[PDB]
């Protein structure tokens, strides 16, 4: 069984920058090696065959060298839309096989959250459930810190969070903020926020709502 | 005598031989009839030596031998008297002067894998040539060079037998052919295998 | 241009068969160059290939998923299917089918795969399957004059994956946001998607989000409005 | 693709004969075989024949009962078989073989019924439930020849309705029994009635079990 | 002659299986073939394996076949619901005289142990007016198929008045009836007094007898 590793696991490069990613067999396989683009979502999609030959319809800024055992994928000018995971393929011995991925992730300037908070509907009152959103929209770099407070009591161990993968045309990232309540414990209190901190804010943004309130 | 020539036990193989190791067959007392060979359609190549199709459906023989194994399309001309090749030279041989058919077919669909088949073997290498009807199972180290191969796999030292890739992708000349000659010898002894 | 369309059930109990299929469009399946093959993708894992076919009847499984794989083609039907058996947790990915390339000569450069499905989740588990329920995120009433404001749906409470969200028909992807799903403490998913649009826009423009569950056979518009006070 | 002659129908101590005839003149390279399967039985070989030198085999239990010939001209393979008895009901197949590859070809198969020959109804007769689920069901006996169709209700009542096949009698006759489960407390406030239908004879009897 | 004998029996798989069946021969294929036959109720045999290791023309490739001389083997990757059949192995040759047929296997669903449901059938007052009585046993949804009935009148195990019929393995829920039906004259009916069928069967842990009075 022929084992490709490929190194390295994640990188995070500039926009312009020059990426390359490196694919080693535990045997020479020739050239017998293929290059593929997996986008979140989507399928891999196909780039280089035969180690250097460009498959139709991949940009120029792509292209892939190497023989024997050690194989490199070069990204000579980073774009936005190539943030995703780059994985390398055997295909001279049976079984075949992939290398582990390379995770590419976009260095761009660093931008703040646009936060909004939405309360529980008034349908999913009904339920017996409450759930408030907090949301922080189109953010970089990807780390950020939400605290949910209910009339200024600091929450924690009911909240759970969910972010986007990196956005394809502006490389931001994207967080919500789930507090899931009961309909009788969120009837208990009144003033509903969650204070956002991220790189790109200078003071804690808070975002809040008054149950009941307009 | 009335029993039939169990033609069945040898176009039909389930599998066949490799060409290196090719199987042969006895056929003996027995009617060999010979109308649906001719009339079958199934076969790519159909080429007889020494005698007529036709005019042999009414003909004796001592006995007949059937041989057959696995090569690729571009070596089917090989199977001919008078050839060269690495099947004519270090496979299968036949002599200048054969008398007898030669029938083969592409098994494309049965001796092929999505991974390669590479059951099917042929010998690569060989001190000298295969003279007529002579078969070479060996698979001794080949010396290629002065240093003695100690029967290790190496430089200079090869294994004498090569695998064909056999993938039903492969084109034409490299898909597989199974292969069934039949050869008629007329030696100083009643005749068991006539026919029609 | 070939293109490669699956289909299947998304759950399948532990110990029970797995079973999926692919249609093959803008070309006929009994291709003499070219292999029909699954691929499969644990959830944060690596591409594991499965197997790999000829219209013809010829296979080639990996090793590693042991005798419990079979592929079959239909080429009265354009189709190939995959089915795994005795299946266990180990077993949950997404599975792709994918055409490959075969050599036309012995040692020629080929055995890539060039298209593939879109891809098709299937959960290994005994659970229960239970479609959504869709709440609106409706935009604040504060907001701004004429600036941006936010609004989206609450995908609450499913099982399996996934849910697919669109807005509008499809007519609304410029800023949606379709976070993934988190696995609550009850054991079902839940996740939000949502888009930002004109503060202008919120009286004179409807904003419905799709919602498909195709595990549960459901589907919910679900039309988000400013709420009224 | 051999293709025998039609369905035949005997008394007791009479003979039959079936005919194979072979697609086109492929009659000599073969050897042709019968081969007969009693009703839910397995598979017997009687015997063979090479048709180019009319040599032909038999198997012992059938040795003088069988004659097996053939004729090149028309390529058709010939089995009689005489003295027929009640066990020779069955449905026999020819089938032979290849000089030039081993395959098995197969005719549609030929069904010999060897019994008293009339065509007569069923007579129905119910099978009353005993005094939290109960049994009940009608019996439809002696009747000639087969199918015959059984519902319940009409078609409204068929979960845990069971139409055995038929066993043939010695006298010559078919009997079929056809049963229902049903809960015990449906059994006076709920009329089963099965329906039977014998085309043959243009049979419809429709018969109500009863609770005695 | 060349004996062919076939196991198992009956072949109790539940679908998605592997199923694996042996044809064994009294003596080494010396000039002799094998082909392998699948029969559903109500068809006739159909060809799936010949030559040994050779799939016919249509058949799935979940279907295989090995062996050589005395021994050979069907297997069957994977159990599919439209391969629950009765499999046969029959051995050919280039003269007539080969022919001959193994005792077939059946291949059905597997189930759990399943113990019958008894009810005995008294014969009906009308049947009586006919001068013959049929008393019926069912055995009703068990599993596996095999099961034994035995006739009592009066305490007197009965013999060679008594058939048989026992339906196809139910799609739903993969048990099997049987149905026996005891033939006695009116006279010999009116003779006796108690009239009872005993069932034996894997999933009862001693024999059911379910009995009753002619008369009350
Ligand atoms: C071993 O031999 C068998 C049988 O060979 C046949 O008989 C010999 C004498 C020659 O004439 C061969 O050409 C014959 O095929 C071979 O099996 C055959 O394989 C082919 C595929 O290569 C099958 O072709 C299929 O045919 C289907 C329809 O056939 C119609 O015509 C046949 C006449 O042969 C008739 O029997 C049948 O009822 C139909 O009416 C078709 O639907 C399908 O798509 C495909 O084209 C063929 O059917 C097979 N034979 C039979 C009788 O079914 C093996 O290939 C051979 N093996 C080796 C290694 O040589």
């Amino acid at each position: 069984d022929i084992q490709l590793t490929q190194s390295p696991s994640f990188l995070s490069a500039s926009v312009g920058d020059r990426v390359t990613i490196t694919c080693r067999a535990s045997q020479g396989i020739s050239s017998y090696l293929a290059w593929y683009q997996q986008k979140p979502g989507k399928a891999p999609k196909l780039l280089i065959y035969a180690a250097s030959t460009l498959q139709s319809g991949v940009p120029s800024r792509f292209s892939g060298s190497g023989s024997g055992t050690e194989f490199t994928l070069t990204i000579s000018s980073l774009q936005p839309e190539d943030f995703a995971t780059y994985y390398c393929q055997q295909l001279n011995s049976y079984p075949l096989t992939f290398g582990g991925g390379t995770k590419v992730e976009i260095k761009r300037t660093v931008a703040a959250p646009s936060v909004f908070i939405f309360p529980p509907s008034d349908e999913q009152l009904k339920s017996g459930t409450a759930s408030v959103v907090c949301l922080l929209n189109n953010f970089y770099p990807r780390e950020a810190k939400v605290q949910w407070k209910v009339d200024n009591a600091l929450q924690s161990g009911n909240s759970q969070e969910s972010v986007t993968e990196q956005d394809s045309k502006d490389s931001t990232y994207s967080l919500s903020s789930t507090l899931t309540l009961s309909k009788a414990d969120y009837e208990k209190h009144k003033v509903y926020a969650c204070e956002v901190t991220h790189q790109g804010l200078s003071s804690p943004v808070t975002k809040s709502f008054n149950r009941g309130e307009c | 005598h009335t029993n039939l020539c169990p033609f069945g036990e040898v176009f039909n193989a389930t599998r066949f031989a490799s060409v290196y190791a090719w199987n042969r067959k006895r056929i003996s007392n027995c009617v060999a009839d010979y109308s649906v060979l001719y009339n079958s359609a199934s076969f790519s190549t159909f080429k007889c030596y020494g005698v007529s199709p036709t005019k042999l459906n009414d003909l004796c023989f001592t006995n007949v031998y059937a041989d057959s194994f696995v090569i690729r399309g571009d070596e089917v001309r090989q199977i001919a008297p008078g050839q060269t090749g690495n099947i004519a030279d270090y496979n299968y041989k036949l002599p200048d002067d054969f008398t007898g058919c030669v029938i083969a077919w592409n098994s494309n669909n049965l001796d092929s894998k999505v991974g390669g088949n590479y059951n099917y073997l042929y010998r690569l290498f060989r001190k000298s040539n295969l003279k007529p009807f002579e078969r070479d199972i060996s698979t001794e180290i080949y010396q290629a060079g002065s240093t003695p191969c100690n029967g290790v796999k190496g430089f200079n030292c090869y294994f004498p037998l090569q695998s064909y890739g056999f993938q039903p992708t492969y084109g034409v000349g490299y898909q597989p052919y199974r292969v069934v000659v039949l050869s008629f010898e007329l030696l100083h002894a009643p005749a068991t295998v006539c026919g029609k | 241009q070939v293109q490669l369309q699956e289909s299947g059930p998304g759950l399948v109990k532990p110990s029970e068969t797995l079973s999926l299929t692919c249609t093959v469009f803008g070309g006929s399946i009994t291709s003499s160059n070219h292999y029909w093959v699954w691929i499969r993708q644990p959830p944060g894992k690596g591409l594991e290939w499965i197997g790999s076919m000829y219209y013809s009847g010829s296979t080639a499984y990996n090793p590693s998923l042991t005798n419990r794989v079979t592929i079959s083609v239909d080429t009265s039907k354009n189709q190939f299917s995959l089915k795994l058996s005795s299946v266990t947790a180990a077993d949950t990915a997404v599975y792709y089918c994918a055409r490959q390339i075969g050599p036309k000569r012995p040692s020629q450069v080929a055995d890539w795969f060039d298209p593939w499905g879109q891809g098709t989740l299937v959960t290994v588990s005994s659970a229960s399957t239970k479609g959504p329920s869709v709440f609106p995120l409706a935009p604040s009433s504060k907001s701004t004059s004429g600036g941006t404001a936010a609004l989206g749906c609450l995908v609450k409470d499913y099982f399996p994956e996934p849910v697919t969200v669109s807005w509008n028909s499809g007519a609304l992807t410029s800023g949606v946001h379709t976070f993934p799903a988190v696995l609550q403490s009850s054991g079902l998913y839940s996740l939000s998607s949502v888009v930002t649009v004109p503060s202008s826009s919120l009286g004179t423009q409807t904003y419905i989000c799709n919602v498909n569950h195709k595990p549960s056979n459901t589907k919910v518009d679900k039309k988000v409005e400013p709420k009224s006070c």
